[PDB]
RNA sequence: AAACUCCAGUUGACACAAAAUAGACUACGAAAGUGGCUUUAACAUAUCUGAACACACAAUAGCUAAGACCCAAACUGGGAUUAGAUACCCCACUAUGCUUAGCCCUAAACCUCAACAGUUAAAUCAACAAAACUGCUCGCCAGAACACUACGAGCCACAGCUUAAAACUCAAA
RNA sequence: ACCACGAUCAAAAGGGACAAGCAUCAAGCACGCAGCAAUGCAGCUCAAAACGCUUAGCCUAGCCACACCCCCACGGGAAACAGCAGU
């Protein structure tokens, strides 16, 4: 998180603001704000570092970050109020909605969706094939068959020993 | 609009439900022999798979678990 | 009538319960739900649609464990009524309603009216209800009853839930 | 006739296409790929229906399949009209 000693962003482009009484600088820090203030700090840091135009907000690639923000402040929020079902489920919701986002920088522009992945740390996912439940029966089953052939294929290795061995008995 | 389609459906589950706690012992002995049956099959089927692989006796440490016990 | 009679009235001290008036307001939330006060966090998405099963939720009742207990209250007990009264009426009290941690996954969960976009002109339209329609998409339906059933399968559910037939029967529903 | 570097016809092999009902058959369990090889990688099919059960000869100038049974037929069971007439 930016330090609390860190101005508001509405208040770091004022003319003067590094030469007022050092109380003056405190009303005006992330320290006498809401936690909102310091997510819009967040927010910039992250768009100068990624985005070509830090000016755009309606770029695919500054809604990715937006909306990254976001989704950072419910997972603490989250880790607070672990039974609050509402924030939970805008945190999946906002989840799936940055999937959708990134699917869809993915496939337009390449270069862009590699930086973003990399400025925000996100490790991009490709979705399952089949929605389907595994139960019991068919974990236990499935275990059960790639044992079988885990073991299968070290017979077949110790038959083409042996069969290596006699051929070469016969000369 | 009445309520008679609600009334049938009424009487046959209130029917059921008495039905099923008049014979909750029977039914009860009788659930156990399906799920031993089910236990069963189940073990059948995972020696069907390495039987027709090839092998003579199960993957070494592998043991079938009892996936329909209440524990 | 039973019940109580360490009972009742005034006064003072005094909640792990419930939240007059405002509200003739119609707001918030995905729905379920949400109407005492304060603060913190906080209410996804710059195309739409998209699931019984994936993912996350879901009133009341209910289960497991530990607590609280004013009041209410299944069951149970007592009183009365009645041909009988396993009820309706009166009294008492318990599980339960509360908190914490896990489950259970249901509702006339219905505003019985799917989401999104658009129209008020034409034929306005079976009836009633809450006027009639267009585009597009998903879900669902095909006589009644058998059947919120049987069987199979899944599930922390073991008298449960979800999915869900057929035979026999009728000429109606 | 015989060769036909051909035509016609048409096997095996390779690619593609090709019935119905049931999803209360939802997972199949080795079903892939690379490499000259050694061997390496862990993949392959599937709700756009895999896997499975049940029903049925078909798309009819005709075609397919079968030919007592064990899909086959060395072997075995056994001793054969699903050729015509006939019982
Ligand atoms: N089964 C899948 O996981 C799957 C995969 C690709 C596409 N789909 C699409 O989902 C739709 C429903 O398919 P169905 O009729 O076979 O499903 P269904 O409702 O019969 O359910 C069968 C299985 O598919 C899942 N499923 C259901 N709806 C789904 C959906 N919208 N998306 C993904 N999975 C879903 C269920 O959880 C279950 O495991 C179709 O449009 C289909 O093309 C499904
Ligand atoms: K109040
Ligand atoms: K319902
Ligand atoms: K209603
Ligand atoms: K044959
Ligand atoms: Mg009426
Ligand atoms: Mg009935
Ligand atoms: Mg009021
Ligand atoms: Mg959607
Ligand atoms: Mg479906
Ligand atoms: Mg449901
Ligand atoms: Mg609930
Ligand atoms: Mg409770
Ligand atoms: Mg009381
Ligand atoms: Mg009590
Ligand atoms: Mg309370
Ligand atoms: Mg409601
Ligand atoms: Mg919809
Ligand atoms: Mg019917
Ligand atoms: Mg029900
Ligand atoms: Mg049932
Ligand atoms: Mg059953
Ligand atoms: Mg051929
Ligand atoms: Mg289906
Ligand atoms: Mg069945
Ligand atoms: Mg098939
Ligand atoms: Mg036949
Ligand atoms: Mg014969
Ligand atoms: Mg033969
Ligand atoms: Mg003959």
């Amino acid at each position: 998180d930016p330090p609390p000693s860190t101005l508001l962003k509405d208040y770091q482009n004022v003319p003067g603001i590094e030469k007022v009484d050092d109380v003056v600088k405190r009303l005006l820090s992330l320290e006498m704000a809401n936690k909102k203030e310091m997510l819009k700090i967040k927010q910039e840091q992250f768009m100068k570092k990624i985005v070509a135009n830090p000016e755009d907000t309606r770029s695919l690639e500054a809604r990715i970050i937006a909306l990254s923000v976001k989704i950072r402040s419910y997972e603490e929020h989250l880790e607070k109020h672990r039974k609050d079902k509402a924030h939970k489920r805008y945190l999946l919701m906002s989840i799936d909605q940055r999937k959708k986002m990134l699917k869809n920088l993915r496939n337009t522009n390449y270069d862009v969706f590699e930086k973003i992945c990399w400025g925000l740390g996100i490790e991009y996912t490709f979705p399952p094939l089949y929605y389907r439940r595994a139960h019991r029966r068919f974990v236990t089953k499935k275990a059960l068959c790639i044992r079988v052939f885990q073991e299968t294929q070290k017979l077949k290795k110790r038959r083409r020993a042996l069969k290596a061995a006699a051929a070469a008995q016969k000369q | 609009k009445n309520v008679l389609k609600i009334r049938r459906r009424k009487m046959n589950h209130h029917k059921y439900r008495k039905l099923v706690k008049k014979t909750r012992f029977l039914r009860r002995k009788v659930q156990e022999g399906r799920l031993r049956r089910k236990q069963i099959k189940f073990e059948k089927d995972l020696r069907r798979i390495w039987l027709k692989a090839g092998l003579k006796e199960a993957p070494e440490g592998w043991q079938t678990p009892k996936i329909y016990l209440r524990g």
